[PDB]
DNA sequence: TATAATGGGAGCTGTCACGGATGCA
DNA sequence: TGCATCCGTGAGCCTAG
């Protein structure tokens, strides 16, 4: 099934995205009837919510990377080797 | 560098009996060529009084 | 229901809509208690339904509820939510922000690609809390409060505060943006160079990606605050780091009219 | 706990009443002489919250020592005035009325 | 923009939309932007 | 200096009074000069005669009268009053039963008066009523878009004066009349009009296939009363079909001259189109009890004949300027006056039932508040009532001469397609095809042509000279577009000897179509090329060499010129710059011949022939709507003899009576180290040195002190916790003294407001105890100077309550206005522009010793980039530069007419006369050719610009005739490797200045509901990081920067407080939190009965309100 | 469709 | 252009990972007052005020330079969070 | 119509008046019903208008006074050819009315304005969006208050534990309440005079530290 | 608190294109 | 099942105002 960009954007899973795009009342009525849950998968969702978007420095792929200097590195190494 | 006119409060003024505004009077005072003969001298205050 | 400078009151249309609803509902309750006939009770019930409709989505059904002596439809909750002026598009997908400025831009050909010219007085406000902290570090003020009261007046500003602002903005970058922002290159990060005057100095090579020229354009400035935001702006958004267009891969930071002409 | 999802659903009358801190019975807004909110109106402090932080309407309780107390003379809880941005009211319709979204 | 493999986490959708939209104001014996929208 | 003027064309007539479109309009509308009995049924008189008499008791209208203004124009502008005249109306109340008559003159409030220049003073602010173009009322025929061989006939009255009526021939064959969004068979209405089948068949049977569909046997069977009742049932279902009700409704729909009104234009157009005569401005009449048709049968006959194909019936071009008319100030004000009068009449009729019917007077019967408010509404909040654009005098002139397609009764922006915005052929000589805004308003806002004038029916007429035989008469005929479509009209430049056409073939127009035609076919001829363009466009010399897109930019930007303290008329004028000043009333002129008695900086006294001694005061340093100093200077001397129409005082932006919008600067066209890159402009510091492009501006600050529920706001010098350093320049009463310099943060007016009731925090209790000082009752609320503003205090107006002649709005004790002036010099970021569309920002101000300079030491003033020229196609500025070089050396100015200006041969001749002065002075002073000049000549003859082998002087002359000269780089002394165009160009400093634009904020005011920063420099607001900005940040992947914009910068209250605290303490900014606007969204959705719940990954609720909204 | 018209019709039946 | 930005991008599988590393290290430096730096005194970034060459206050500049030196180890799941924080505050107290 | 209440609202209130009239009507008087009906219907309509037509509701007698003021001003303007002053309006109102009273009555009669009033002829800007929020503290204000708390605690550390506690209790830094000297004496087991004395000496040491360090003066605004 | 009084009134005007529901042959 | 026809909804960004 092929739809245009407008209908495809309106038909997405995120009711926040759809209702902030267009046909706000239609989207909100159908979503509230269905009891829809927005999982906050896309950008517009987390932008509305003020959350850190899931791209770039917000991508889970790079989010949790740590930095540590070799001094503290060896220190904690011997520390966790002392038990 | 500086001009005081009696009974004139600011540059955007106008003296009665004078055709010029203070802006134009100052623009004319910008052309005054004042030669100091004494090289040690560094500030003069010319005084002008006129009527009629 | 707020008082304004002149002691006058401004109120939302939702209050008048709610008042319509309260009045019609109380009159319906009293009409029912007094055993009013069915024609009257029916009229009151249909008016109550219309009042609820006007509160929730005014203009949806029937004529829009207006204010007395006005053609302006009252702003209902549906109107508040939806539209280009609606809640989502106007205040959730985009906001007015602190630590931002706006000024007329100027050609500034002496800058290196990673630089821009930020006027002193703009940076004074754009970095005001950093400058307060640095004026406390250096001896220029006993505390933040005294430093701020010292900056408040424009004749109380001495040269040490300018050198302190220089120490403050060292290495930091600011975001320049020119509307309309048509692609990600409509915002770029530059190391600012404090200059006298009141004009922003753009670099020549970025004018093309900005669609900027110098017939009266203006650009907005934003100060990334956190170390994380500064890292983002310097690594990912620095002008000299975006030379090829993401749309075609070809360089879009390339020589322009005067440069091409001389060469 | 951190937010992960956002659910939107229809509201029961019981849930609408559970949101509400009081019924707006009068259509008045504020008094024409005192400029204070009119009781049981659209800006009632007893319903929606104190206009000023930790200060009930009449002024018997005016500090943080009483947070949660509901003044016996005026009926206003002494908490942060920010709650007047948050606390819902309600109106009890005599005849039920259709939500025009689900109609039109 | 870098002539190298794209880094994981790039907002590729937004980049695509902006890349397609930016020259729209330039689209003119030609069907042009109405054709682009019809597609 | 000498003023050489080119141009063979001699104009048989001068330009009409340029503001007459406003002046005559309002004068005819008011009829204040006509004695009442001799007034005509127009304007206010027509409105009164339309509203009266008022029946059921009878109240009739005798006459009206206007009084004298209670306060003159200057006092109105001073005290924020409306310049207006008192309106009285003599009304006699009659009892049709008794015969009693009680006649009284009731006072219906005030009506705003138009000033001398065609503007208005509404609440002290100058405003202009912009003319409105719209489709003329009448009867039109336009093709049905569905069926090609069918046509819709439209009947269109004045706006708000009746419904449109559409006649269509349906596919089923019957003719349908469509009114008020409802269709029915026209046959029923014809039967109501008294038409019978015999007359209809004998009147329309010539068209075979249509009268059959017209025939309806049942409708012909039923009587006129039955058909009227049936039509009422068809038009208003549910309403009981009472016979008197149906009579009233159909009458007020089709025949009531009070409820249905064609224009006078509409009546004439219907007559001219259908070959009929109208009794009045209605479609039918009510005579002797029955309806008598006047419009419907003619329109139906025309529609049938058009559908058939009968010769003599055409479709109508609805964008023809004979079908689009101009509603001027008089007509718009009259419409609003009629509506206010109708509301007053409703009140009168309602009171003619209440009260005691035995004892009543017109003074008791009339309440004027409807009319008062309906006039105030128009003048104060109409879209066509605009804040007057009085930057310079040409701004006001052009503003008054503008035509809007927008506004009440017209198109909204979405309803504008291409047909309206298009330049129609009939715009020739009526609407300027150049002067129009860029952007969404293009083709909707336009300007009246120079020679064009609006006739009494509202159509724009343009003049033409009569041509009989081959002789061109001096008699002019002003024609509408409709009448212009009848004649062959030759061009204005067609050659002549005396009054006779010279050429064998002339260029002419038939219905705008261009055609080469013999002198015997010439019926009329153009007056001048000027008549094709607006007043602003006619100020663009060498316009014939400028592409229209950039000519538009120059024409519009002339409006934005700032009056400079040393303004000059351009070296290359077009001829209109004197009439512009005159008709704009900038300058001051002598009434009759006489002799100057006195000359002051404030006034000029003249003794005329009549012996009477007349004194003219001079407006000195007044602030205009846009803060540009309107200021008159005296241009005569004591004892100087003057004639009628001579100049006594120059207005702002006027030099000796010539429009002086900018300055004449020496410009070199060359790149310069990238400082003119992409239209930037380089200027010499010598411009600042001699105060070129230096303008005086004034700003008005205002502060009120009113009564509170906590005590009186007091304007006072006693402000708590402030030093004498901060209070230095305040007088006894707290107001800044006249003449003191004020910087950002300085107090203009001191004010104390009473502190709001609040308990001191325990911190404040302990601090007050530590210091031993009472916390004052009042609070510093003084009016300080905004950031980036300031200057010199030149005026202070103080108004209290209780002092004579003053009454403020209720509650306000006192008002104070401070006026702060400033002498703005040119600086980087200011916008310059020439009359050809070349506009730029000052980017680099170089010291004189760096400027490209002539061999004789003369440095240029402005460096412009040739790269601005080729893609813009505005060579007129190049021609102006050449002629300016010539005139710069010859010491003379020129008047080059539009499309009849200086041509290249004559420009070369003047350039040679100038080169003689340039080079012979040197060769006589004892100097030969420079070595660098020889090198430049070498490279120039390599460029093919001079002939190899001629002398250096001859080659330099060859270059000079091309407008190019040798230029030394002041930084090296080495010459520019090529010859460069240097000359005098007229350049203006536009209104857009960096001191006005530059703004910056760190923290400031937030909005009430959204808790986001406010917007606009005026409110110290933040920049809008909108959707597309968020998109840019997303595509970059700057998640934390985006989250800062979303939370810490604007909406996170907790986070913004904590972030400011962390930055002033030296800590890293804290992790953000929930945006207050998202909380607002949640609560508004709850108000819409929608449960919105934030959830953790276990699907349990998450309270983003932290317990404050849950019991 | 029009509440005033509908109520006027309802009135016009008694 | 930031000095050695090409090598800094070569160090990582994702430029955004590079940015996160730089930002977290700058946070470390600010929180510990630079007493934890991996830069020798001759490698410290300097700025030119009227007094003289002073330590560059830009912790992000510092962190990029340290990353270039390579005495920093970066990656996911290297140490518990509280353990890292407490060991860093034990070595370099606040 | 056009008095603040809609046509249908006026119709419903008039129906209420008609119900009252049906209840109170006395056919014995031989009057047609419409007379008594009309009286009660007019009364109900006018009461409803006065009660509801204002956002800030105003008592009915005050409404009638304001409308008397309105008609007085209108008569004066129709007889003077100009709008009247407060003094002329007070004169025409007669005994007990002065210009101050006329002005205060006019001020009380001022109706509120809409926050969504359009600013500009385009549909982009509302009047409310230019109205700042004065209630919520600014970031600068909140930071100043927290800095004041921190500096006050700094200065209170320069005291002894007990003599800083006496000040914290007597000035509300603890409990939010200001304890009396007898209460602080009962808490520390000393005489009320003893607590007053150690409070005096604690404030003395604080004043000395202040005159020495000048760390709190900037907080006096 | 009483003479009788018994169904409103403004509309509004030069766009357009599409999607989806209703309405007829 | 197929069309006309009606209703509802959307129609660029920032500035100032
Ligand atoms: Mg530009
Ligand atoms: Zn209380």
């Amino acid at each position: 099934l092929l739809m245009g960009v407008t209908k495809s954007a309106l038909s997405t899973k995120s009711w926040l995205s759809a209702a902030s795009f267009q046909n706000t009342t239609h989207v909100l009525t159908e979503a509230a009837i269905a009891g829809k849950k927005d999982e906050l998968i896309g950008l517009k969702e987390n932008v509305i919510l003020g959350r850190l978007i899931p791209a770039g420095t917000g991508s889970d792929f790079v989010r949790f990377t740590q930095v540590v200097d070799q001094k503290t590195l060896k220190a904690i190494e011997e520390a966790r080797k002392e038990a | 560098t500086s001009v005081y006119i009696e009974d004139v409060l600011h540059e955007f003024s106008t003296i009665p009996g004078v055709k010029e505004d203070v802006v134009e009077i100052i623009l004319n005072l910008k052309e005054l060529v004042v030669r100091f003969l004494n090289p040690s001298l560094q500030t003069v205050t010319l005084l002008l009084k006129a009527e009629g | 229901m707020v008082q304004v400078d002149g002691g006058r009151f401004a109120t939302s249309d939702l209050n008048d809509l709610y008042r319509r609803l309260i009045n019609r509902n109380n009159r319906l309750k009293k009409l029912l208690a007094q055993g009013a006939p069915e024609i009257i009770i029916r009229n009151e019930k249909r008016m109550l339904q219309e009042a609820v409709d006007a509160l929730l989505d005014n203009g949806r059904r029937g004529a829009p509820v207006t204010n007395p002596g006005s053609d302006r439809p009252l702003r209902s909750l549906t109107d508040i939510l939806s539209g280009k002026q609606g809640r989502f598009r106007q205040n959730l997908l985009g906001k007015r922000v602190d630590y931002s400025g706006r000024s007329v831009i100027v050609v500034g050909p002496q800058l290196k690609l990673h630089q821009c010219g930020l006027p002193k007085r703009m940076a004074l406000e754009l970095f005001k809390p950093f400058l307060l902290k640095k004026m406390e570090e250096k001896g220029i003020a006993p505390n933040v409060k005294a430093a701020r009261r010292m900056l408040e007046r424009q004749r109380d500003i001495k040269d040490e505060v300018w050198d302190a602002l220089e120490e403050v903005i060292h290495g930091k970058v600011v975001l320049l943006n020119r509307a309309p922002t048509l692609h990600r290159l409509g915002i770029q990060a530059f190391q600012p160079v404090l200059v006298e005057g009141q004009s922003i100095q753009l670099h020549p090579l970025v004018c093309e990606a900005f669609n900027a020229d110098f017939d009266g354009d203006q650009m907005a400035v934003h100060v990334p605050l956190s170390s994380f935001a500064q890292a983002e702006a310097r690594i990912q958004m620095l002008s000299a780091h975006n030379l090829l267009s993401p749309a075609s891969g070809e360089p879009l930071a390339k020589p322009s009219r005067d440069i091409i002409l001389g060469l | 706990k951190e937010v992960r999802k956002v659910r939107i659903a229809l509201a029961s009358p019981e849930k609408i009443r559970s949101w509400s801190y009081g019924e707006v019975e009068k259509p008045e807004t504020i008094n024409y002489r005192t400029l204070k909110p009119e009781r049981d109106g659209l800006f009632d402090e007893r319903i929606f919250g104190p206009i000023k932080d930790y200060e009930c309407a009449c002024g018997k309780y005016k500090r943080q020592r009483f947070e949660g107390k509901v003044c016996e003379r005026c009926g206003v809880e002494v908490t942060k005035s920010i709650v007047r941005r948050y606390r819902m009211g309600h109106i009890e319709l005599a005849t039920p009325a259709a939500h025009i979204w689900f109609v039109k | 923009s870098m002539a190298r493999p794209v880094s994981i986490g790039e907002a590729v959708g937004i980049v695509a939309a902006q890349s397609i939209g930016e020259p729209g104001t330039q689209l003119t014996i030609t069907q042009g932007l109405p054709r682009v929208i019809e597609l | 200096m000498e003023i050489k003027r080119f141009g063979r064309i001699r104009e048989v007539i001068p330009l009409p009074p340029l503001t007459e479109i406003q002046v005559e309009s309002y004068r005819r509308a008011l009829q204040a000069d006509v004695p009442p009995e001799k007034r005509e049924n127009v304007g206010i008189q027509a409105a009164f005669r339309e509203t009266f008499p008022i029946e059921e008791l009878v109240l009739d209208f005798l006459e009206y009268r206007l009084g004298e203004p209670p306060f003159p124009q200057d006092e109105c502008r001073e005290k924020d009053l409306t310049y207006q005249a008192p309106l009285y109306a003599r009304l006699q109340l009659i009892h049709k039963d008794t015969g009693l008559i009680k006649e009284d003159e009731v006072f219906l409030g005030h009506i705003p008066l138009m000033t001398e220049d065609g503007s208005f003073i509404i609440n002290g602010a100058d405003r202009v009523i912009v003319s409105q173009i719209h489709r003329s009322p009448g009867v039109y025929f336009t093709p049905d878009p569905a069926r090609p061989g069918r046509y819709i006939a439209s009947i269109i009255p004045l706006p708000k004066r009746g419904p449109w009526i559409d006649l269509e021939v349906e596919p089923n064959g019957v003719v349908s009349m469509k009114v008020n969004k409802r269709k029915f068979p026209l046959v029923l209405l014809l039967r109501v009009l008294g038409y019978d089948q015999e007359t209809l068949a004998r009147e329309l049977g010539a068209y075979g296939e249509l009268v059959q569909g017209l025939m309806d046997e049942s409708v012909f069977a039923m009587r006129p009363e039955e058909a009227l009742i049936r039509l009422f049932t068809l038009l208003r279902p549910g309403d009981p079909p009472k016979r008197d009700k149906a009579v009233a409704y159909v009458y007020g729909l089709i025949a009531d001259p009070r409820r249905y009104d064609l224009g006078e234009a509409g009546r004439y157009k219907a007559e001219e189109k259908l070959g009929i005569r109208l009794s009045g401005r209605t479609l039918a009449r009510f005579e002797d009890g029955e309806f008598k048709d006047e419009v419907f049968l003619p329109t139906l006959r025309y529609l049938f004949a058009l559908t058939a194909g009968v010769p003599g019936h055409e479709v109508d071009d609805i964008d023809h300027l004979g079908n689009r008319r101009i509603r001027t100030v008089g007509e718009l004000m009259t419409d609003q006056f009629r509506v206010g009068l109708a509301r007053l009449a409703r009140g009168v009729r309602e009171r003619m039932l209440m009260g005691s019917e035995d004892s009543l007077t017109p003074a008791k019967l009339v309440n004027s508040r409807p009319l008062e408010a309906a006039i105030r509404e128009f003048f104060s909040r109409s879209q066509l009532s605009q804040f007057k654009d009085e930057t310079n005098p040409l701004s006001s002139l052009r503003h008054k001469r503008r035509i809007s397609a927008l506004g009440p009764g017209g198109l909204t922006r979405e309803r504008a397609g291409f047909d309206v915005r298009d330049v129609h052929r009939t715009h020739y000589g009526r609407i300027c095809p150049v002067e129009t805004p860029e952007g969404a308003n293009i083709g909707l806002i336009t300007s009246l042509a120079a020679y064009a004038r609006v006739d009494e029916l509202g159509f724009i007429r343009t003049p033409y000279r009569r041509v009989v035989g081959g002789v061109v008469t001096d008699e002019v005929v002003y024609m509408t577009a409709t009448e212009e479509d009848r004649y062959t009209i030759a061009q204005a430049n067609t050659p002549l000897e005396g009054n006779r056409i010279a050429a064998e073939r002339v260029v002419a127009r038939r219905k705008g179509e261009p055609v080469i035609v013999s002198p015997e076919e010439v019926e009329f001829m153009d007056v001048s090329p000027k008549q094709v363009f607006s007043v602003n466009t006619n100020l663009i010399p060498f316009l014939e060499h400028d592409d229209a897109n950039r000519a538009l930019m120059g024409s519009n930007m002339q409006t934005q010129a700032v009056p400079l303290i040393r303004a000059q008329a351009p070296v290359v004028m077009t001829g209109l710059e004197e009439r512009v000043v005159r008709d704009s009333l900038a300058a001051l002129y002598a009434e009759e011949d006489g002799e100057v008695a006195k000359v002051d900086g404030n006034r000029i006294v003249v003794r005329y022939e009549d012996g009477r001694l007349v004194e003219y005061p001079l407006r000195r340093f007044y602030r205009s709507n846009q803060g540009t100093a309107l200021d008159q200077r005296p241009r005569v001397v004591v004892g100087q003899r003057v004639r009628k129409g001579d100049l006594l005082a120059d207005g702002p932006a006027s030099e000796n009576g010539f429009l002086a919008l900018g300055q004449n600067v020496l410009v070199a066209i060359m790149p310069f180290d990238g400082y003119n890159f992409e239209d930037a402009i380089v200027i010499s510091e010598e411009l600042l040195k001699r105060d070129f492009y230096t303008s005086i501006h004034i700003e008005r600050y205002e502060i009120e002190a009113r009564d509170t529920k906590l005590g009186p706001e007091r304007i006072t010098r006693d402000i708590p916790h402030l030093s004498e350093a901060a209070l230095r320049d305040l007088d006894e009463e707290g107001v800044v003294r006249i003449g003191a310099e004020v910087k950002p943060g300085d107090i203009l007016v001191g004010r104390t407001s009473f502190k709001g009731e609040s308990e001191p925090t325990p911190e404040e209790r302990l601090l007050r105890s530590i210091f031993g000082e009472k916390a004052r009752d009042v609070k510093d609320t003084s009016l300080r100077v905004p950031p980036g503003e300031g200057g010199i205090v030149v005026r202070t107006v103080r108004l209290r309550r209780g002092d004579p002649g003053v009454e403020l709005k209720p509650g306000v004790r006192e008002v104070v206005r401070v006026y702060v002036a400033q002498k703005r010099k040119l600086q980087v970021g200011d916008k310059l522009a020439n009359r050809h569309g070349n506009k730029g920002v000052v980017a680099k101000i170089l010291p004189v010793e760096d400027m490209p300079h002539l061999p004789d030491g003369t440095p240029v003033d402005v460096i412009l980039n040739p790269l601005g020229v080729p893609s813009r196609m505005n060579l007129g500025q190049i021609l102006e530069t050449h002629l300016g070089l010539a005139g710069y050396f010859l010491g003379q100015r020129y008047i080059s007419p539009i499309f009849d200006g200086a041509k290249e041969p004559e420009i070369k001749e003047l350039l040679a006369q100038a080169f003689e002065v340039y080079f012979g002075k040197r060769k006589g002073e004892g100097f030969g050719v420079d070595k660098r000049e020889v090198e430049v000549l070498r490279r120039a003859e390599k460029l093919g610009l001079v002939t190899p082998g001629k002398t250096p002087e001859e080659q330099l002359k060859e270059l000079f005739l091309q407008g190019k000269v040798v230029l030394y780089d002041g930084r090296t002394g080495e010459p520019i490797e090529g010859p460069i165009v240097v000359g005098q160009m007229f350049i203006m400093k536009l209104y857009h200045m960096v001191e006005d634009k530059m703004h910056a904020r760190s923290t400031g005011p937030y909005s009430l509901i959204t808790q986001q920063p406010l917007g606009g420099k005026a409110q110290f607001g933040g920049q809008r990081f909108g959707e597309m900005e968020v998109w840019a940040l997303e595509a970059y992947g700057a998640a934390h920067t985006l989250q800062e914009m979303l939370t810490l910068k604007s909406d996170d209250i907790e986070g913004r407080n904590a972030a400011y605290e962390a930055i002033i303490k030296g800590e890293d900014v804290p992790e953000p939190s929930v945006p207050e606007s998202f909380r607002v969204l949640v609560k508004e959705l709850q108000a819409l009965a929608l449960d919105v719940q934030t959830l953790d990954e276990k699907d349990n609720p998450v309270d983003i309100f932290e317990g404050l909204a849950s019991k | 469709s029009d509440p005033v018209r509908q109520y006027l019709h309802e009135i016009g039946q008694v | 252009a930031e000095p050695g930005i090409d090598k800094l991008f070569g160090m990582v599988d994702s430029k955004y990972r590079l940015t996160v590393v730089v930002a977290k290290r700058a946070q470390q430096l600010l929180r510990h007052g630079f007493k934890n730096t991996v830069l020798e005194p001759e490698e410290r970034p300097k700025m030119q005020t009227l007094e003289g060459l002073f330590d560059d206050p830009n912790a992000v500049t510092w962190a990029m330079k340290e990353l270039l030196t390579g005495r920093l180890v970066f990656g996911e799941n290297l140490v518990p969070e509280d353990r890292l924080q407490k060991e860093m505050e034990r070595l370099y107290p606040v | 119509t056009g008095r603040g209440l809609s046509f249908l609202d006026l119709i419903q209130e008039g129906n209420q008046g008609l119900i009252r009239a049906v209840e109170k009507f006395e056919y014995k008087r031989r009057f047609k019903f419409s007379t008594y009906a009309t009286w009660w219907i007019r009364q109900a309509i006018n009461r409803a208008i006065a009660d509801q037509a204002r956002t800030i509701r105003i008592p009915v007698h005050m409404v009638e006074t304001i409308n008397k003021l309105s008609r007085t001003a209108r008569q004066l303007q129709q007889e003077l050819g100009r709008e009247p002053t407060y003094e002329e309006i007070a004169e025409a109102m007669g005994p007990g009315w002065d210009a101050k009273r006329v002005e205060e009555t006019l001020k009380i009669a001022q109706e509120p304005v809409s926050l969504e009033t359009p600013i500009g002829d385009e549909k982009d800007s509302f009047y409310g969006d230019f109205i700042p929020d004065e209630h919520l503290p600014s970031p600068v204000d909140a930071a100043t208050q927290s800095l004041l708390s921190e500096e006050l605690e700094k200065a209170l550390s320069k005291l002894s534990e007990r003599e800083a506690m006496v000040l914290k209790l007597r000035k509300g830094l603890i409990d939010g309440r200001e304890h009396t000297l007898e209460e602080v004496g009962a808490f520390f087991g000393v005489t009320r005079e003893r607590i007053r004395q150690i409070e005096n000496k604690a404030l003395r040491k604080l004043k000395y530290h202040e005159s020495r360090t000048r760390k709190l003066r900037d907080f006096l605004d």
